[PDB]
């Protein structure tokens, strides 16, 4: 029974990864859009 | 020689006047660009 437990418990644990991993890069994709408005932003700069 | 000095006079100060006028517009021009890249900046702030 308790070795069934560990597994359990061991599983949660990736879940628990797992989310903080697909949190991350949605993060990290958010940072890219905002990276790239500078870039826009930086662009018309060269503009002026 | 009066007429002179007058008619010199005058064609300096029209060309100064000229020149005023070019830094007017070409500065309201440039005031634009820069609105524009201020627009941009508060937009990567609503992406950050």
């Amino acid at each position: 029974i308790s070795q069934s437990e560990t597994y359990r418990r061991r599983r949660q644990e990736w879940e628990i990864q797992r989310n903080n991993a697909e949190a991350e890069l949605k993060q990290i994709d958010a940072q890219l859009k905002s990276l790239a408005v500078r870039r826009e932003a930086a662009v018309l700069q060269k503009t002026s | 020689t009066q007429f002179g000095s007058t008619l010199q006079n005058i064609i300096e100060r029209q060309d100064a006047e000229a020149l005023n006028a070019l830094l007017q517009n070409q500065a309201a021009e440039l005031i634009l660009t820069n609105l524009s890249i201020q627009d941009k900046t508060i937009e990567e702030l609503d992406a950050e």
